[PDB]
């Protein structure tokens, strides 16, 4: 098989930057004067979209900021001026011979100024408590960069082992992230305590921000 | 546009068989194109697995060769993938893709939306849907979609009329082996008394469709 190696594997670039990613094939993908390398863009949760065919030709309707060049083993994809919606994984793919093969992808992230999160905390709903479990949810909304710490506290005691986090893919318009953290306890244990807090640490914050509520208002 | 619509995805038991279909917009003529299946394991890159052309030539990626069949029913503008002896590595989003010619070679100009195949012996379970009730000028609210299997769940807001400020988080796999996800939206806190906020939750594997009104307090 023809192995394709993309470089870098990931990159962060500001809006407006010129971005060049490379694809190296383990053998020539030339055939009779043409180079059979394609590029696709894949945004999160979406199917890949063809950008470039035969190394350098833009599929019709693809924005002109995308271009491709190369020959033989070595290929590049350039974004001449990055827009925030260009956050995606970019794949090269050789059409020279079966089996068609893809590179491992280059994940392009957008760099931007640091923004502290806005934090919200949600008590467990009465409907859920009736079913016997308590989920307490902490939302960190629209921050940059992705790195953040959530620490749950129950009657001031620091929790561990009873929470899970998930983070959104970078927003296609403002390039921020959001994070939700869920603390899960049984109804019985939930009603044994009063103060529920999440404490958020982030580069944009000079001291941690705590949101809390007292069970039963 | 032309549309490629995959179906047949879902839960398959290990060692069982997979039968996916790709239905092409009926106005479309399929003779000048190649018809492909390409899959993507969660978090991984793209793997081409099979193609068929107008004269019936099939090609298969040796990575799966021996347990894979691509077939066609032009009278329904439909192409099929069968795979047998499924194993864990076969859990993936399977895409249908249509190849267009470049000097006797193919590039994937049109893609279906992909359908998820989960190789597992576990049982389908529909979620519970709980409100994340609103409690400066912006307030957050949401819906917690708890304890479902398998992926995926989709969430929209007010039947799709509410899109800005929406964050639907990646699901987390809980220690029970069941998934949970939250979807949130930030809205003007002025509109908390006038506006209706309904999250439309769809878990197709369990035929769960819930439209949950999230009111304040």
């Amino acid at each position: 098989d023809i192995q394709l190696t993309q470089s870098p594997s990931s990159l962060s670039a500001s809006v407006g930057d010129r971005v060049t990613i490379t694809c190296r094939a383990s053998q020539s993908v030339d055939y009779d004067g043409d180079s059979y390398m394609n590029w696709y863009q894949q945004k999160p949760g979406k199917a890949p979209k063809l950008l470039i065919y035969a190394a350098s030709y833009l599929e019709s309707g693809v924005p002109s900021r995308f271009s491709g060049s190369g020959s033989g083993t070595d290929f590049t994809l350039t974004i001449s001026r990055l827009r925030p919606e260009d956050f995606a994984t970019y794949y090269c793919q050789q059409s020279h011979e079966d089996p068609y093969t893809f590179g491992q992808g280059t994940k392009v992230e957008i760099k931007r100024t640091v923004a502290a999160p806005s934090v919200f905390i949600f008590p467990p709903s009465d409907e859920q408590l009736k079913s016997g479990t308590a989920s307490v949810v902490c939302l960190l909304n629209n921050f940059y960069p992705r790195e953040a710490k959530v620490q749950w506290k129950v009657d001031n005691a620091l929790q561990s082992g009873n929470s899970q986090e998930s983070v959104t893919e970078q927003d296609s318009k403002d390039s921020t992230y959001s994070l939700s953290s869920t603390l899960t306890l049984s109804k019985a244990d939930y009603e044994k305590h009063k103060v529920y807090a999440c404490e958020v640490t982030h580069q944009g914050l000079s001291s941690p921000v705590t949101k809390s509520f007292n069970r039963g208002e | 546009e032309v549309q490629l619509v995959e179906s047949g995805g879902g839960l398959v038991q290990p060692g069982g068989s997979l039968r996916l279909s790709c239905a092409v917009s009926g106005y479309s003529i399929t003779s000048g194109y190649s018809w492909n299946w390409i899959r993507q394991a969660p978090g991984k890159g793209l793997e081409w697995v099979a193609s068929i052309t107008y004269d019936g030539s099939t090609n298969y990626n040796p990575s799966v060769k021996g347990r894979i069949t691509i077939s066609r029913d032009d009278s329904k503008n439909t192409f099929y993938l069968q795979m047998n002896s499924l194993r864990a590595e076969d859990t993936a989003v399977y895409y249908c893709a249509r190849g267009s010619h470049y000097f006797g070679h193919w590039h994937f100009a049109v893609w279906g939306q992909g359908t998820l195949v989960t190789v597992s012996s576990a049982s389908t379970k529909g979620p519970s849907v709980f409100p994340l009730a609103p409690s400066g000028g912006t307030a957050a609210l949401g819906c917690l979609v708890k304890d479902y299997f398998p992926e995926p769940v989709t969430v929209s807001w007010n039947s799709g009329a509410l899109t800005s400020g929406v964050h639907t988080f990646p699901a987390v796999l809980q220690s029970s082996g069941l998934y949970s996800l939250s979807s949130v939206v930030t809205v003007p806190s002025s509109s908390l008394g006038t506006q209706t906020y309904i999250c439309n939750v769809n878990h197709k594997p369990s035929n769960t469709k819930v439209d949950k009104k999230v009111e304040p307090k």
